[PDB]
C-alpha cells in the first residue's frame, strides 16, 4: 500500500490496501460453512 | 456396579483436569491465520493448533 506517492507501505497479514490504493481494509475471513460445501456429508454423517 | 463406574469417573476426571489446567494456562481465543504462499485470504482458526 502506497502510504506516500514516494515511498510504499504495507497494511501488514491481517489488513489489505483497497482497489484505489487509499487505505488498508480487513481481509476478508474464512472458515468452514454449511451453505454448499464439503460439510453436508459429515452433517448427514453426524446425524445418522 | 462400583468399582467400574469409580475407575472410569477417575480416569475422566484425570483427563478433564489434564485438559483443564491447560485451557487456563492458554487462553481460549479465534486467530486470523494466514499464508504467505496464498495471501489475499483470511483463516478464522480455533486457538489451539
Ligand atoms: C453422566 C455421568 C457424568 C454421571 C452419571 C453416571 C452414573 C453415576 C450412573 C449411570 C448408570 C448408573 C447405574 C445404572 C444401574 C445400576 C444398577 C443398580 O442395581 C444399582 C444402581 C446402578 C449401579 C446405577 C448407579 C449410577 C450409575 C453408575
Ligand atoms: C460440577 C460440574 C459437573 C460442572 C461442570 C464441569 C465443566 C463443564 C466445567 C467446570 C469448570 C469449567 C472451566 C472453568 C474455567 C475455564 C477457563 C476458560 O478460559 C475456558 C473454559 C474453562 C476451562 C471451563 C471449561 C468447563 C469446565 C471444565
Amino acid at each position: 500500500y502506497l502510504a506516500d506517492e514516494f515511498t510504499c507501505m504495507d497494511c501488514g497479514s491481517g489488513q489489505w490496501p483497497t482497489a484505489d490504493l487509499t487505505g488498508c481494509y480487513d481481509l476478508p475471513e474464512d472458515y468452514i460453512r454449511w451453505e454448499d460445501a464439503w460439510a453436508i456429508g459429515p452433517v448427514t454423517i453426524a446425524c445418522l | 456396579p462400583s468399582s467400574q463406574v469409580f475407575i472410569c469417573l477417575g480416569l475422566i476426571l484425570v483427563q478433564i483436569v489434564m485438559v483443564s489446567v491447560w485451557l487456563i494456562l492458554e487462553a481460549p481465543g479465534t486467530r486470523r491465520y494466514t499464508l504467505a504462499e496464498k495471501r489475499e485470504t483470511v483463516i478464522l482458526k480455533c486457538n489451539v493448533k
